């Protein structure tokens, strides 16, 4: 069972 | 306590049932206000389509509206912004074809067409913020196309593309390469924009690492000549202009990471070198450009992975997140104003320390994010907080010196993490609805369950209510984003064949009036001491609040708006923070220069601009709003000289 829905960009 | 009464049959007539498919479900919502909910069953090869419009009561399956195809969950549901009504499903092809297919929606899900690409996505197609129409995609081959016409009729707009992505006013940024692939390339890419999709171009960076953005700045790790290392580097400008950061530069192994970013200022993670599992937090200034150890032993998981870094939205300043002592043990602290000072969360009124606690009498709350998590810790959800919910923080957690890995309680706070109290013994999953009206909680159990926790007063009582006679295997809640509504969807399957089902409660009849201006009190925001004429003046300003009572039994409403007022307070030298080259000797005291400029100190004061580089050594907090007060009369001094005073220079 999954709900997708602000990830952190990585430098 | 438990004084609400006659509440079974308000509940019974209002529970919605609605089974599935045998024993991967797959939900995404559909715009605000409407109740779309979109089911994507998968069976592998076949797939299964549903739809509510009555926030998942009731559904009706269109799996002939996508003419029964395969859909490839791998890039899932993509659903466009604001209620612009738009659904794009990718299909599985057939392999060997010139490119793929994809069944698109601009209408909630009520007429899906069919639509074959010029070529076969790698990615989940992009929307544009500013317009719905407009999405990119990234190939299979590496390039980039643009389709104006809600994915219509595509362009190919670059040949060789790593990394893509939206920005404001249409305008895309981009990564490209050269010679080999992005892996081999990497550190030798250059940076592109299009103003105008891809019909005109500019070049806005090179010899890239990788780029990002956050909030109103625009980020790019850029690699040192005869070097391996890089450093960050800051456009507010699209990449007309840029300027170096003041944060040190770092090897390949180690990377940079955005952990929060608005028009303020940016929270940036930096790796410590060694395989640590650990960083340094970094604050920005107004301008991105000068940081401030926030932070130090920040713990962050090798390869980018996890971290425990929470902004508490439900009150302003506030931010959870974890650190490793010396010793090898992890610790929440808590910061309630942006960053500046962190600490210990208070321990509950309602806890014994547990067996971490050096001392049985006095030890702190520590909570169970991110990282409890994915160590395979008994931990369901990580903390909740909803802005509309002003004061409210649910999380699960540890009572000690350090997070334990007992089976955690569930805690609560109502005032934004200064005050916690246990809300539930044993973990949960948890559900704010109506904006603090009615909280809700399912139980975490090994076993089959049929019942449902509620509160409506804020977790201080709660009442068990019996949703179902044949129990389920609970697996998920589903609710409205936002926060706003009253439809709770408890989702599992039933006993081991088995299948999939969803009990919906709609708890209009329980909250059976609209509140009134006698339920709503007056509640100030990070009272310290109101004994004082400063109290609350969090980033030079207080925030007193109209908040929902306790004991009052009402819905707040779909259009309950968070009713504030301001209080400017004066500037003191708290207020400000030391620019570049100054520093705080003695706790509490003013911005003075340091003497001996070090490290990336030296890299910035050489490598770097005079604007940033001149100053009086005080700059005003980002964010913070305070009048009048103390105004930094110091001299403005230009530090450039007094480090290239040592070098001998050429004639
Ligand atoms: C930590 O969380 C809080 C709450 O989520 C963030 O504050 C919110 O920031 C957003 C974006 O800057 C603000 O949005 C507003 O949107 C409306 C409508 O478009 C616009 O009229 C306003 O000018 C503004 O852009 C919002 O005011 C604010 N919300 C609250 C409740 O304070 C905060 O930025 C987060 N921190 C970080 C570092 O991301
Ligand atoms: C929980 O779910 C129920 C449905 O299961 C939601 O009911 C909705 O209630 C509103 C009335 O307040 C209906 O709004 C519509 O508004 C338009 C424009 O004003 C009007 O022309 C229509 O005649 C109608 O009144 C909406 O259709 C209705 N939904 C259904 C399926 O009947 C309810 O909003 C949810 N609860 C909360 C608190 O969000
Ligand atoms: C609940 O719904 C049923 C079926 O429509 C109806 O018989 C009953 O009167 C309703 N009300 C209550 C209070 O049970
Ligand atoms: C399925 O796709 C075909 C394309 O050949 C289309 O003509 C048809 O309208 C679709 N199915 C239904 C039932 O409409």
């Amino acid at each position: 069972w999954d709900a997708p829905l602000a990830l952190r960009p990585i430098l | 306590c438990g004084r609400v009464r006659d509440f079974v049959a308000k509940l019974a007539n209002n529970t919605h049932q609605h089974v599935f498919d045998d024993l991967s479900v797959s939900l995404s919502w559909v715009g605000d206000s409407t109740g779309v909910i979109l089911v994507l069953t998968t069976f592998h090869g076949q797939s299964k389509l549903y739809r509510s419009e009555d926030y998942g009561k009731n559904f009706k399956d269109i799996t002939d509206l996508i003419n029964n195809t395969f859909i490839r969950t791998e890039f899932g549901m993509a659903i466009g912004p604001e209620n612009s009504g738009k659904v794009v499903l990718t299909a599985e092809v057939s392999g060997g074809s010139r490119g793929g297919r994809i069944f698109r929606s601009s209408d909630f899900a009520k007429n899906f067409v069919q639509t074959d690409l010029p070529f076969h996505p790698l990615t989940q197609m992009m929307y544009s913020p500013q317009n719905s129409d407009y999405l990119l995609a990234l190939s299979t081959e590496n390039g980039l196309w643009v389709s104006k016409n809600f994915g219509g009729k595509w362009e190919e707009i670059h040949k060789a593309v790593c990394l893509a992505k939206w920005g404001s006013d249409n305008t895309i940024f981009f990564t490209t390469y050269a010679n080999g692939s992005c892996k081999a390339d990497l550190g030798a890419l250059e940076l592109w924009r299009t103003s105008d999709l891809g019909k005109s171009f500019k070049t806005i960076g090179v010899k890239i690492y990788s780029f990002g953005l956050g909030g109103r700045f625009l980020f790019a790790s850029v690699m040192a000549d005869k070097d391996t290392t890089r450093r960050i580097h800051v456009s507010t400008d699209q990449g007309d202009t840029w300027s170096m950061a003041q944060l040190p530069s770092v090897g390949q192994e180690q990377f940079y990471s955005i952990l929060a970013a608005n028009d303020d200022m940016v929270f940036m993670h930096v790796d410590e070198p060694g395989d640590t599992g650990f960083g340094t937090i970094f604050t920005s200034d107004d301008r991105g450009i000068v940081y401030s150890k926030s932070l130090d032993r920040h713990l962050y998981t090798t390869t980018g992975g996890e971290t425990d870094f929470t902004n508490v939205t439900s009150l302003r300043g506030v931010y959870i997140t974890s650190v490793l002592s010396e010793d090898n043990s992890i610790q929440t602290m808590i910061t309630f104003d942006q960053g500046g000072r962190w600490t210990h969360l208070r321990k509950p009124e309602n806890s014994e320390c547990d067996a971490t606690a050096k001392n049985k009498n006095e030890c702190s709350l520590h909570i169970h994010a991110s990282y409890s998590i994915s160590q395979k810790l008994n931990v369901p959800m990580a903390p909740l907080s909803e802005p509309n919910a002003v004061g409210i923080v649910i999380a699960h957690g540890s009572v000690g010196d350090a997070i334990s890995v007992m089976v955690p309680d569930v805690y609560i706070s109502d005032d934004g993490g200064y005050s916690w109290t246990k809300m539930l013994e044993g973990p949960h999953y948890y559900t704010i609805l109506d904006s603090g009206g009615i909280i809700v909680a399912i139980e975490h159990s090994s076993r089959p369950i049929n019942v449902i926790k509620f509160s409506t007063d804020e977790g201080q009582c709660w009442q068990t209510y019996t949703f179902t006679r044949d129990p389920i295997y609970f697996t998920g809640l589903a609710s409205e984003p936002g926060a706003r509504s009253m439809n709770i969807s408890i989702w599992g399957f039933t006993e081991s064949t088995s299948q999939w089902v969803s009990y919906t409660i709609d708890f209009k009849d329980i909250l059976e009036r609209n509140c009134e201006e006698k339920d709503y009190t007056i509640w100030l925001a990070h009272s310290t001491d109101p004994e004082d004429y400063e109290d609350g003046c969090i980033l030079g300003y207080k925030e007193q609040f109209l908040r929902l009572r306790k004991s009052s039994v009402c819905q707040n409403g779909r259009d309950y708006v968070v009713t504030k007022q301001p209080s400017i307070c004066l500037c003191s030298l708290e207020d400000f923070l030391c620019d570049f080259g100054y520093y705080r000797p003695e706790n509490d005291s003013k911005c003075v220069e340091q003497p001996e400029l070090k490290g990336h100190d030296l890299e910035f004061c050489l490598y770097g601009r005079e604007e940033h580089l001149t100053t009086n050594g005080y700059r005003k907090i980002p964010g913070d709003k305070c009048q009048g007060g103390v105004n930094p009369v110091r001299e403005v001094k230009d530090l450039k000289k007094k480090c290239t005073s040592n070098f001998l220079s050429p004639e």
